[PDB]
């Protein structure tokens, strides 16, 4: 296919209910829609920020560097354990996990003679 | 809000006047503008720029010829793809990278005649045009190429007036029979190419041409157990076929590139040709089964093969002709939208034609055909249309269908199937198509309808189009904005003011000259959505008239019908204005040869008219494919154009397809000359002994541009006269018996005497007078029997006696040698440096004669030699 | 790897002939145009005997 936007993308995901370009123009005219997914199912919070670009000397997150929106027109999806209703995994993501549980070893504390500590191990 | 516009060529050729059109909606407050074309990567050189001033002077609107030439990068090739359009103004600038083609103007390579005989010349010439139909003087390389795809002579002359006359080119010594190939391209540096063909058979000239006219070009259901084939047999200088006795047979084919066939036995024979006619009607169904088939279904995709014999009853002569194949197919058609584009305006009717076709891609009209069609909405909403019928014309082979559109609609789907009677409802054929919606960020659409089945508009009219713009947020439309386009180089512009009063209104646009084989027009309206303006558009496909620039019209002096065999006359030169022309004169019967035709004009106005960068009926899908489809690209203010995609060819159709008297010249080609027509000429010539329609066309090319006149026919005919069945050639040896007709068209009878007068080497019966009786208006066949000795020999003279009458036939028997026609040769590679590794200068052949030599027979040879270039 | 993709007719060309025993073709290409020669020569200790070329018929022979 060709987005208007310019980026070019696999024709499966054209006329199928789901905005795969970004621009949506790969579902501008479209009178019968191929659904990927046949039921509602939630956005992974912070998706976005696992696709986010890391400056390595500044230990900074920066700009958006992947799409994590893209799906792929598979509709791959994945059930949290206390929350109902399963997430739909984006197509960049190969696996997503939900398995948390805690305990004191979780809760810790360092004593600091000085500041020159924290740049050794890095 | 202040909103530009530039339109430019969607790319530039090489030498041509290209034309940019600039429009503006700024102050009136009048300014200057440059307008230039840039190098790549790099806008150093700049090759051509324009000073365009614009004003209220002008409605703002400005034309300027912007030209590329020969700057360039000649040695180890990397000339240019790209180049840069630029505008500077004080008001503002942008810039376009656009393609560049060298491909600029036509060669029309116009050989005497299109079938020769191994030792005869071929005259040829070229009529070269440059992108504005203008002389566009350059130096032309044609190239000739052997049947077998191989390289043989190649020559060059300059181009004087655009009537290049190069030497005749002598078909070679032992040349190879097939189709030869005359390809013609310029010497500098632009692309162009032409190409023509001749046929080098041993041929004869025909003495009578039998036409073959089946019923349909399709055989099945109807016409199984019965295919009407009338033959019209007659003479070249137009008095058909008294008394012929006709034979036919038939044979079943795999295709029509099959080389041979297996005959069918018990095939219909000796209908007689009655005075002009003959007619059999063929019943398949008895026949074919006498191979192995049993029913028509069996029979599908299979091929029928004709093949008559006309020999005159009364008058020696056989004659062949043939049909390649009918072919035998379930289904009956093919189907085709004409000028019909696929992108559809809502609250609008659609307009739809449709074209049906038989196997062998002609038309076929009284056809009856259903459109089935559905709707779906913006809102996702689907909904049924109601089904329409039409008939197909008979001179168009198109059926028209309007639809009106819900106005909420996006996509067409449409369904064509044909419904006629004796068909069964699975074999006909059907097409489907999807129709889309203008895109409008707008909401806002354009609708400009104008249309005429009948198809033509002439030069001299004037043009009246309705602008209805149904839809957009505000009808604050300022003005309506025009722009033509024809042979690629747009050539109108301008602006109408909306109409409070219209909602929909005409504009009136005259019809020049200029646009003569076929033109487009666009119309868009800026709409500033207060925000960002957009473009809106739509465009049109316009056939016109073909009128010259120099109407070129010739006539023949003694203005009767039928004319005399040896009489001179003189020919009428006429045009416009000043002009050069270029004669021809060909035996109507030589066309009768080969099958196929010939080629001068018919093609003119199509080469012509291909040099139109657009696509479809016009009108596209964004504003941007609007003006890209129309043959245009553009740099624009409030909507920019996008895509690349000039890439994929295009394909769509828009026109839907003493005492004595001595006979003795018989020239094939003559009046192969150019003359200066000061808008009159004429000039008296005798024209040649032979009974024929000598058929004579005169093309003029001019300031103008080219135009070829309407063909002269001009049949000469004796009343009572002799002409023999004389074969291409006779072999030395065996005893031939050559045939001839006498033909007396006069109202009483008549007793005659022909007598043959042999040569030295060509022997006869006896040695009179043989006085024989021919009835009133018929024939006699007369023969003699003649025994060749003297190989390569001619001459022959035929002297006729009657009633009224003192006729000499002047005739050249050829004759050729016994035996075998072996082949046989040799070669070098001429490598002085070495490079293979030994140094090559000479070879020595040496002169061999082998003695199972045939008597009195030369040994021929030919030195052909091809230089080897390679490399990139 | 180059002897892999072997996939394209289209063009019309004649496709690499068969030098005879002992004998080499003196000019590879994969597609030669319709009226291209190639010649032939021999192999080390055998020289040519004769018409030296094979000329490529529009045939594709
Ligand atoms: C993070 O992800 C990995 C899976 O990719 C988890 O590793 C699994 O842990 C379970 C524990 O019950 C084991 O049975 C599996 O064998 C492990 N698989 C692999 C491939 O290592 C890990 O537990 C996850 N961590 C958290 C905190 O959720
Ligand atoms: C056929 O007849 C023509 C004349 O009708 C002969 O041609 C003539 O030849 C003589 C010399 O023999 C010339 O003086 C004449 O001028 C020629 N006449 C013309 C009109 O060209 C020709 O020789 C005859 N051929 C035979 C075999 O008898
Ligand atoms: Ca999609
Ligand atoms: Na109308």
């Amino acid at each position: 296919f060709r987005c208007d936007s310019g980026r070019c993308i696999a024709r499966k995901l054209e006329c199928n209910g789901e905005n795969d370009c970004g621009d949506n123009s790969d579902e501008r005219d479209c009178g019968r829609t191929k659904a990927v997914c046949t039921r509602k199912y939630n956005p992974i919070p912070s998706v976005q920020l696992m696709g986010n670009g890391f400056h390595f000397l500044a230990g900074e997150p920066r700009g958006e560097v992947l799409d994590n929106s893209f799906t792929g027109g598979i509709c791959k999806t994945v059930k949290s354990s206390r929350t109902s209703n399963p997430y739909r995994v984006p197509a960049n993501l190969e696996n997503v996990g939900f398995e948390v549980q805690t305990a004191e070893d979780d809760l810790k504390t360092d004593f600091y003679k000085d500041l020159t500590s924290l740049g050794h191990n890095e | 809000e202040q909103t530009y516009v530039i339109s430019a060529p969607k790319i530039f050729r090489v030498g041509a006047s290209e034309n940019i059109v600039i429009q503006v909606y700024g102050y009136t407050e009048a300014f200057d503008a440059t307008i230039s074309i840039k190098s790549y990567p790099d806008k150093k050189f700049s090759y051509s720029s324009g000073h365009v001033h614009l004003s209220s002077e002008n409605k703002f609107q400005n034309s300027a010829i912007l030209t590329i030439q020969p700057k360039q990068l000649p040695g180890g090739q990397n000339p240019v793809s790209y180049v840069y359009l630029e505008v500077v103004s004080k008001h503002f600038s942008k810039s376009k990278r656009m393609p560049i083609t060298y491909d600029n103007g036509f060669l029309f390579i116009h050989t005497d005649k299109p079938v020769y005989t191994p030792d005869q010349s071929v005259k040829v010439r070229v009529y070269s045009l440059n992108d504005d139909l203008k002389p566009a003087k350059r130096e032309t390389v044609l190239t000739f190429i052997d049947p077998e795809g191989s390289e043989v002579d190649m020559v060059e002359e300059i181009d004087h007036i655009g009537i290049i006359s190069f030497p005749d080119f002598k078909i070679p010594s032992n040349p190879r029979y097939g189709m030869w190939t005359i390809k013609a391209k310029y010497k500098e540096d632009f692309s162009t190419t032409g190409t023509a063909y001749f046929e080098v058979k041993e041929y004869v000239l025909p003495h009578f041409s039998v036409s073959i006219e089946p019923e349909y070009n399709f055989i099945g259901y109807k016409n199984f157990k019965n295919f009407e084939i009338t033959i019209k047999a007659r003479y070249f200088y137009n008095k058909v076929v008294t008394e012929a006795d006709v034979y036919i047979t038939f044979g079943i084919r795999e295709d029509l590139k099959d080389d041979q066939k297996e005959m069918m036995q018990t095939a219909m024979q000796n209908t007689m040709l009655i005075n002009g006619i003959a007619q059999v009607t063929f019943d398949s169904e008895t026949a074919v089964k006498e191979l192995s088939y049993y029913s028509l279904e069996d029979l599908n995709n299979k091929y029928l093969y004709i093949a008559v014999t006309v020999i005159e009853s009364t008058g020696g002569f056989s004659e062949e002709a043939e049909i390649p194949g009918i072919k035998y197919v379930l289904s009956p058609y093919k189907l085709n939208l004409v000028a019909t584009p696929l992108f559809l305006k809502p609250g609008i009717p659609y307009p739809i034609k449709v074209q049906v076709k038989d196997s062998l891609d002609q038309l076929v009209g009284g056809v009856p055909v259903t459109l089935n069609a559905q709707t779906i909405d913006v809102n996702q909403e689907t909904s049924d249309l109601d089904p329409s019928k039409s008939v197909t014309r008979v001179d168009d082979g198109v059926a028209s269908f309007v639809l009106n559109l819900p106005s909420g609609v996006t996509v067409l789907e449409f369904n064509v199937k044909t419904d006629a009677p004796d068909l069964p409802e699975e074999n006909q054929a059907r097409e489907g198509y999807r129709a889309i919606a203008y895109s409008s960020l707008s909401q806002s659409y354009l609708y400009i309808d104008w249309t005429d089945n009948h198809k033509a508009l002439l030069v001299g009219e004037h043009l009246n189009i309705i602008v209805t713009p149904k839809s957009p947020y505000i009808d604050k439309i300022t003005h309506y904005n025009y722009l033509i386009l024809s042979k690629g180089k747009i050539i109108h512009f301008g602006t109408r003011e909306k109409f409070s009063d219209a909602s929909y209104q005409s504009i009136n646009i005259p019809v020049t000259q200029n646009m003569v084989p076929s033109s487009r027009l666009l119309v868009y309206y800026i709409v500033t959505g207060e925000q960002t303006a957009e473009l809106v558009s739509d465009s049109v496909w316009l056939n016109i008239e073909e009128k010259c620039g120099n109407q070129l019209q010739v006539h023949l002096s003694p203005d009767a019908d039928a004319y005399s065999p040896g009489q001179t006359v003189s020919l009428n030169m006429a045009t416009g204005m000043d002009s050069w022309v270029a004669l021809a004169a060909v035996d109507s019967a030589v066309y009768g040869v080969q099958r196929g035709a010939k080629k001068p004009l018919e093609r003119v106005f199509q080469f012509l008219e291909k040099s139109d960068l657009g696509c479809g009926a016009g009108g596209g899908l964004n504003n941007a494919n609007v003006f890209h489809l129309a043959g245009l690209t553009f740099l624009t203010n409030a909507n920019a154009d996008d895509s690349q995609e000039n890439d994929e060819p295009c394909k769509e159709i828009l026109r839907p397809r003493s005492k004595p008297e001595i006979r003795s010249y018989f020239p094939e080609s003559w009046l192969w000359e150019v003359h200066l027509v000061p808008r009159r000429k004429q000039l008296q010539f005798a024209l040649p002994d032979s009974l024929t329609t000598w058929e004579i066309q005169g093309i003029g090319i001019s300031n103008t541009g080219i135009c070829v006149a309407d063909t002269v026919k001009a049949k000469v005919f004796k009343d009572v006269f002799l002409e023999m069945n004389i074969p291409y050639s006779v072999v030395r040896g065996e005893q031939i018996q050559l045939k001839g007709t006498v033909y007396n068209y006069r109202t009483s009878g008549m007793q005659f005497c022909v007598k043959m007068s042999a040569v030295e080497g060509i022997c006869t019966s006896e040695s009179k007078c043989v006085r024989q009786k021919v009835e009133g208006s018929s024939s006699h066949l007369v023969t003699f029997t003649v025994l060749p000795l003297e190989i390569g020999l001619h001459n022959i003279n035929f002297s006729l006696e009657t009633w009224f009458g003192k006729e000499i036939l002047v005739k050249t028997l050829r004759v050729v040698p016994e035996g075998v026609k072996r082949e046989s040769y040799s070669g070098v590679t001429l490598d002085p440096r070495g490079i293979y590794g030994t140094i090559s200068r000479r070879k020595e052949f040496p002169y061999r004669i082998p003695l199972d030599l045939v008597p009195k027979t030369e040994i021929k040879r030919i030195l052909s030699v091809k230089g080897l270039l390679v490399g990139e | 790897k180059e002897v892999d993709l072997p996939e394209i007719e289209a063009d019309s060309g004649c496709p690499q002939p068969v030098p005879p025993e002992n004998g080499f073709i003196r000019n590879e290409k994969q597609l030669y145009l319709v009226g291209e020669d190639v010649e032939i020569s021999c192999l080390t200790g055998f020289e040519t005997v004769g018409y030296q070329y094979f000329r490529c018929l529009p045939d594709g022979t």
